[PDB]
RNA sequence: AAAUUGAAGAGUUUGAUCAUGGCUCAGAUUGAACGCUGGCGGCAGGCCUAACACAUGCAAGUCGAACGGUAACAGGAAGAAGCUUGCUUCUUUGCUGACGAGUGGCGGACGGGUGAGUAAUGUCUGGGAAACUGCCUGAUGGAGGGGGAUAACUACUGGAAACGGUAGCUAAUACCGCAUAACGUCGCAAGACCAAAGAGGGGGACCUUCGGGCCUCUUGCCAUCGGAUGUGCCCAGAUGGGAUUAGCUAGUAGGUGGGGUAACGGCUCACCUAGGCGACGAUCCCUAGCUGGUCUGAGAGGAUGACCAGCCACACUGGAACUGAGACACGGUCCAGACUCCUACGGGAGGCAGCAGUGGGGAAUAUUGCACAAUGGGCGCAAGCCUGAUGCAGCCAUGCCGCGUGUAUGAAGAAGGCCUUCGGGUUGUAAAGUACUUUCAGCGGGGAGGAAGGGAGUAAAGUUAAUACCUUUGCUCAUUGACGUUACCCGCAGAAGAAGCACCGGCUAACUCCGUGCCAGCAGCCGCGGUAAUACGGAGGGUGCAAGCGUUAAUCGGAAUUACUGGGCGUAAAGCGCACGCAGGCGGUUUGUUAAGUCAGAUGUGAAAUCCCCGGGCUCAACCUGGGAACUGCAUCUGAUACUGG
């Protein structure tokens, strides 16, 4: 029982630390028509284990850096 | 200042200041003499300093003129270092 | 806040009998109620389809008594309420105390029947109200109370009431001088005479 | 500290009064944790007039805060007579 | 049971027509202003401009049950002696009722004001982990024993003042050790280390250095873990305009280690890596406090954020800390700056965006009012003191709502005015005349409710060594209202004291005379006026609103005229000169699976007020209020799997 996004892997050129987009499927309030909006996230990898392009999974603790408040749980496909 | 009260309550404040101020100081000058002895890679005479330097920093937090934590984190930070020599 | 002016000027006007001055003398022989008020009367008009809705709208007002900001507050409540809002305009008309005095009798004219309800003539349930736009309820007694019984004014108005037709809302009970407003009047009880569906499509522009 | 109070409403010259789980440092008729009941005391003497919540009351003087003056007496009085 | 029942067009292009398309009008609203007019009341509202400058008064104190105390003015006492034997004039006394100044405590971080700055160290919605929290409350224990000061006060002294300087003097719940020490902190553990304060009311014994000890109750003090409240911090989404602003960023982005914070953190620093943000609008410029809400709209929308409530920010401008549970502090401190005053020329003093008020600016916005009686707040055991918060009054048709200014009767239809085909018509049952009524205003009389409590007395039970005291519960007596000459009720006199404003060419309800002659003027748009003007000015009549009526300004509407709902592009405005093509949008058919979109159900939240429904209370109404519905949202959980997606 936690709360846990999901999403991939855009950079990894820091040390310990990677940059994930999530996507999501919002209506427009408006016109009606569904969108991809876009949430970009800071997070914690310890092991610098995670390759660009990879499908992960995060959640959010306390603070770590400036940016990160968010942490890898757990990898799901990668190398791809 | 107009109300008496203010008047009053400026000069507590005055000699309050002048007294927390010295009871400040002398906390920091006993919590340099640790790092002082840390700096010269000295496991006894930094463990004699951090010996005189706990009293009185629980004591200044009972006092009121620091926080029980901030006395807890100066502990927690020598005691470890003095750790890593000896 | 009332209507001071020449009550045949305005019986002209809409050339129809108002009910503004009682029926001691019949309404034909004091005025000229086929020709219209003033110079330019005996010339017709083509009146437009504004003008038969402000005519119809000018016509229930000059009875009632009512002026434009408090009439314009009724139709408001009018169309709040669920139900056709012509029927239920005319109940809360017919709601007023100053008619429902008339409507029982006591007055000979709406205007004397305000007059009574102003000076302290009306009580309510044993209270005296003497507000006109007081809106009577199912199961009320309306009812002189005792300097005003002893008026010639009430006595000879009970003789005129007996002329006009029965409301049959109304339970009066004329030798006491009292009487029960019972339930609100339906579109029936009224006069056919008057257009509601006028009125409401005035204001709806 | 948390305390009950009344809060003034109503007309001129014809209060009203509702009952207020406030902190005490917010000004009267701003901000409340919990309201509680009212307190008419105008009313007709045939019709309502006053209604405390004698059971969330109780639970906040456990959790320990302070009553008025006024409240104090309006709960003396609806346990006389309910 | 009920909680939305909702949608009107017209004028103007043409000789005429249909279409396109602009302009204009009819509605609602307002913190409004201006003009003409003006009787009463109820409930609201009232510097939108110069976050310009401010004279004067008031807006934060309280505590003698922390302390040393006497300068006041109350008594009392020894005692001079009024001396007229007790009627007390004048000398002492902190002896006690009290209490100026001083130490100390708690409060001056609340309450009150304003919207300058701020497009994010902000707001709104939903989540979260690394925190502190005076007053209040639960539990657990502690409270032993010593020290040196200094304000006051005394003596001298400097300064024009503001304010100070010497040498002595003394106290505490002021301040500092020591003892004490665990479910507290540091540590892997062994171990090491951390506090405190007394004051009151009464008292049967019993001792005394007659001070008290001693018993008891109330009350404070210290530590620890809880609770409640309040606050801090982080993440996601939402939160104006401009691309004739496209590249921005080196504590910048991440790491390691030190330092710092109540707490996580580039918060800070040293070293290291070379990142981070951006067409899903970075950066830059302009504008702006945000929300609940408000106005408009059939709705979807658009406009807005005055009063009431929540959050933020600011306190003469800029900078900084100190004290403290809490401030980087409207009526505190230090610094610099500008402005204003005082000065013996050395130096000083101040900050209405608190409440009234003044000037100034401006189309425009109020009294240098009463009271803490009620509700809150501060201090106090309490009495009580303080409270320009608040409750009331004043001013103003600024707005909403109610009532009034009479009622019935009254004809050849008076006069006078106006028109007239000179018959008469109209003002008009209008007036006069005759009957009746007296609301509201004016003059008299009575009179609720907002008051709950607190005090002075007894009575019982608790409390205890005690019928003291204290506390809890009931009883009796005398009391507490600013508003206020109150609401409301009764009596008196007499129709008496109380109607205007705009309009009448069409749109648009309402028409005729006389003057005027493209002049004077009118006008929202079409347009009217050049000698018969229903369009100018006056008169008579009429229409519409009515204590208001008009003009102007502003928003939405109408405007389907920025079109999601809901428009177009052959000739009316509108298809890039044609292609290729990256991001982007969209994607044939079938089975399986997933469950992101989607749908259903449940829980949590969506502040209160507002809106809507059903009720209740003010004579009615506005206004106030009980209950509901609603808050179309966001999150979590459990299902569904046709469609979309994977």
């Amino acid at each position: 029982k936690i709360r846990t996004l999901q999403g991939r892997v855009v950079s990894d050129k820091m040390e310990k630390s990677i940059v994930v987009a999530i996507e999501r499927f919002v209506k427009h309030p408006i016109y009606g028509k569904f969108i991809k909006r876009t949430t970009k996230l800071h997070v914690h990898d310890e092991n610098n284990e995670c390759g660009i392009g990879d499908v992960v999974e995060i959640r959010e603790c306390r603070p770590l850096s400036k940016t990160k408040s968010w942490t890898l749980v757990r990898v799901v496909e990668k190398a791809v | 200042a107009n109300i008496k009260s203010a008047k009053k309550r400026a000069i507590q404040s005055e000699k309050a200041r002048k007294h927390n101020a010295s009871r400040r100081s002398m906390m920091r000058t006993f919590i340099k003499k640790v790092y002082a002895a840390i700096e010269a890679g000295d496991k006894a005479a930094a463990q004699k300093a951090f010996n005189e330097m706990q009293p009185i920093v629980d004591r200044q937090a009972a006092k009121g003129l620091i926080h029980k934590n901030k006395a807890a984190r100066h502990k927690a930070n020598l005691t470890a270092q003095i750790n890593k020599l000896a | 806040a009332r209507y001071l002016g020449p009550k045949l000027k305005l019986s002209r006007r809409e050339g129809t009998d108002l009910f503004l001055k009682s029926g001691v003398r019949a309404i034909d022989t004091k005025c000229k109620i086929e020709q219209a008020p003033g110079q330019h009367g005996a010339r017709k008009p083509r009146l437009s389809d504004y003008g038969v809705q402000l005519r119809e709208k000018q016509k229930v007002r000059r009875i009632y008594g009512v002026l434009e900001r408090q009439f314009r507050n009724y139709y408001k409540e009018a169309a709040r309420l669920k139900g056709n809002t012509g029927e239920n305009l005319l109940a809360l008309l017919e709601g007023r105390l100053d008619n429902v005095v008339y409507r029982m009798g006591f007055g000979a004219t709406r205007a004397e029947a305000r007059q009574l309800v102003s000076h302290k003539a009306i009580m309510v349930n044993g209270r005296v109200v003497n507000i006109a736009s007081y809106q009577v309820s199912p199961n009320d007694v309306v009812s002189i109370r005792e300097k005003a019984k002893k008026q010639s004014r009430v006595k000879a108005a009970l003789e005129l009431a007996e002329q006009r037709e029965k409301p049959t809302w109304l339970e009066v009970d004329a030798g006491k001088m009292e009487g029960t407003f019972k339930r609100k009047p339906e579109r029936s009880d009224l006069s056919a005479d008057i257009n509601e569906h006028l009125i409401v499509e005035l204001y709806s522009k | 500290m948390v305390t009950i109070r009344l809060a003034r409403h109503g007309a001129k010259k014809r209060p009203f009064y509702q009952v207020v789980v406030a902190d005490s440092r917010n000004a009267r008729n701003g901000r409340f944790i919990e309201r509680v009941g009212f307190f008419n005391p105008i009313a007709s003497e045939k019709e309502e007039g006053t209604r405390l919540d004698l059971d969330r009351i109780a639970h906040w003087v456990g959790q320990g805060a302070t009553i008025s003056d006024r409240v104090a007496a309006l709960i003396k009085e609806v346990n006389k007579a309910a």
